[PDB]
């Protein structure tokens, strides 16, 4: 699963 | 920065005349990403060519794999034609079954 | 042994042609498992390995949303880097992103990764403590100030230490058959006569996994690094890798040369001679 910036 | 691609044209499995195989052209360590790659049969651009998804190494240099299903024969000659911005003219790498 | 998860991202602006091209891939060890291309008609994150296909719709829905989201941030970021470097709109530029985690045999996090490159050079990288940044220039230092204020490092540290490692261990388990298993290289030595007086010896390692391997030629137990043609490890096209090492030798002196092969799949290092 990926990370996404805020 | 700009780097010139390294080129390898090989077969997935050992060359067997008259047996179905895969012709691979591995282009690596180049920058920028824009590159033109062609497979050639007897000097003719191979028509059904697939490629890997764009990826890069630790040094941000890109690598791609262009492949096609081909049946090696003794007479037929195969090569890979790569065009990059770091190249004054499209580089051609002939296929050697021993490499 | 140790395993790794990596996500690779590349955005390239296309002045005149249109909006920037976005391509991303996911790797578990040396196994590609996901991909996204903005060139698609109705782009979605798609499975490139069998064990990732198990995941449900909400997974592929969330992933595709993230990939689309990243592409848009890359547009915003590309424009920003133009103003930072006072570059022209006429020129095409590349933005490259990688983040991942490495785990040990115990499934514990060794280190976490997050790096960005602009036009092929390092821009800003997250340090190993997951609480500091390394900036390449004054432009990256401008970004460093913003990201510190926005706590991006704390964002990443939470993900790297947690959700990264968990899901990696899940993927590792789900595809344990292929992922954990290491394929030893099929090895042989070939002979290629250059002239009447000289011949070429090529040492082959075929169909091995992962890519990590070592091929060396030795002359009378002595190392021949200077006079060894060592090609880069290449993908066979079926998630396996190929590599060869070649030496030129005088005719009749093949017995002097030995090829040494060290791979993970092998119980012990191999020593080969032309037969
Ligand atoms: N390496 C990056 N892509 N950073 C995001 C852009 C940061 C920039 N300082 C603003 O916008």
């Amino acid at each position: 699963k990926r990370w996404i910036i805020l | 920065i700009q780097r010139t691609p390294k080129i390898q044209v090989y077969s997935r499995h050992p060359a067997e005349n008259g047996k179905s195989n895969f012709l691979n052209c591995y282009v690596s360590g180049f920058h920028p990403s824009d590159i033109e790659v062609d497979l050639l049969k007897n000097g003719e651009r191979i028509e059904k060519v697939e490629h890997s998804d764009l990826s890069f190494s630790k040094d941000w240099s890109f690598y791609l794999l262009y492949y096609t299903e081909f049946t090696p024969t003794e007479k037929d000659e195969y090569a890979c034609r790569v065009n990059h911005v770091t190249l004054s003219q499209p580089k051609i790498v002939k296929w050697d079954r021993d490499m | 042994g140790s395993h790794s998860m990596r996500y690779f991202h590349t955005s390239v602006s296309r002045p005149g042609r249109g909006e920037p091209r976005f391509i991303t891939v996911g790797y578990v060890d040396d196994t590609l498992f996901v991909r996204f291309d903005s060139d698609a008609a109705s782009p979605r994150e798609e499975p490139r390995a069998p064990w990732i296909e198990q995941e449900g719709p909400e997974y592929w829905d969330r992933e595709t949303q993230i990939c689309k989201a990243k592409a848009q941030t890359d547009r915003e970021d590309l424009r920003t880097l133009l103003r930072y470097y006072n570059q022209s709109e006429a020129g095409s530029h590349t933005l490259q992103n990688m983040y991942g985690c490495d785990v040990g045999p115990d499934g514990r996090l060794l280190r976490g990764y997050h790096q960005d490159a602009y036009d092929g050079k390092d821009y800003i990288a997250l340090n190993e403590d997951l609480s500091s940044w390394t900036a390449a220039d004054t432009a990256a230092q401008i970004t460093q100030r913003k990201w510190e204020a926005a706590r991006v490092a704390e964002q990443l540290r939470a993900y790297l230490e947690g959700e990264c490692v968990e899901w990696l261990r899940r993927y590792l388990e789900n595809g344990k058959e292929t992922l954990q298993r290491a394929d030893p290289p099929k090895t042989h030595v070939t002979h290629h006569p250059i002239s009447d007086h000289e011949a070429t010896l090529r040492c082959w390692a075929l169909g091995f996994y992962p890519a990590e391997i070592t091929l060396t030629w030795q002359r009378d137990g002595e190392d021949q690094t200077q006079d060894t043609e060592l090609v880069e490890t290449r993908p066979a096209g079926d998630r396996t890798f190929q590599k060869w090492a070649a030496v030129v030798v005088p005719s009749g002196e093949e017995q002097r040369y030995t090829c040494h092969v060290q791979h993970e799949g092998l119980p012990k290092p191999l020593t080969l001679r032309w037969e």
